[PDB]
């Protein structure tokens, strides 16, 4: 389980919101770690998987598995808080500096994006 | 197999009905009948060996089985007022249960707040 990874994910969000780090270089690292974490959590699965899980829950006929959905929910809560704060930081940042760090931050924004889509 | 888990779930449910709504004594009797939780001696560990084996449906339910036990066990064993009073049992039961809980906390949600109910 990438539970241990979860803690790093939290630290990353913390640093970003704080926007400490004179270096965007630092923030690029934070963005990269977050990107992998978001991607890692949902191994490529598509709506079919979600539908199957819901049915199984169907209702807990017996013992269901709803592990991946639960993991996504926890990620999304953490992310929310930290989120408003950090969204501000991530976008402004965007522009400038780092045309570089950019490659990293835009990718982070897009992954995040699916999840927390909605 | 399918039916067996079914009955177990029903038994656990009847335990719920009677848990609260009083009937402390009855709850212990039924829980023991389940043969899930070590009432006897330090056989708590055998309860470990038979734990991982447990079906997914039950493996999940144990958390409440414990703490239900330490509750009734607590309330029933409210220190009495002023003769045969074997407090010792319904005490040993908590002990075995705690060793049990101690062994599988990691494979449990993460509420060994059995401890709060355990003491007073």
């Amino acid at each position: 389980g990438d539970s241990s990874l979860y803690i790093i994910l939290k630290k990353l969000l913390d640093f970003i919101l704080k926007t400490g780090g004179g270096f965007q270089r630092v923030r690029t690292h934070l963005y990269g770690s977050l990107l992998y974490y978001l991607q890692i959590a949902q191994r490529p699965d598509e709506p079919d998987t979600l539908e199957a899980a819901k049915k199984t829950m169907w209702e807990r006929l017996t013992a269901p598995e709803d592990v991946f959905s639960k993991l996504q929910r926890e990620n999304i809560a953490i992310i929310e808080s930290y989120g408003a704060a950090l969204m501000e930081v991530v976008c402004r940042d965007a522009c400038d500096g780092h045309e570089i760090g950019r490659m990293l931050a835009l990718a982070l924004l897009d992954r995040i994006v699916s999840v927390d889509k909605q | 197999f399918v039916d067996s888990t079914f009955y177990l779930l029903l038994d656990l449910i009847t335990f719920f009905d009677e848990y609260h709504s009083g009937h402390i004594d009855r709850a212990f009797d039924i829980i023991e009948r389940l043969k899930l939780v070590p009432l006897n001696q330090e056989s708590v560990e055998e309860r470990v060996a038979a734990f991982r084996n447990f079906s997914d449906e039950i493996r999940h339910n144990l958390s409440e089985v414990l703490l239900a036990t330490m509750n009734i066990l607590f309330t029933q064993f409210k220190r009495l007022k002023g003769i045969e009073d074997r407090d010792s049992q319904l005490r040993s039961q908590a002990r075995t249960l705690i060793t049990f809980a101690g062994m599988i906390p990691y494979r449990t949600s993460g509420d060994t707040n059995a401890r709060l109910v355990q003491m007073e």
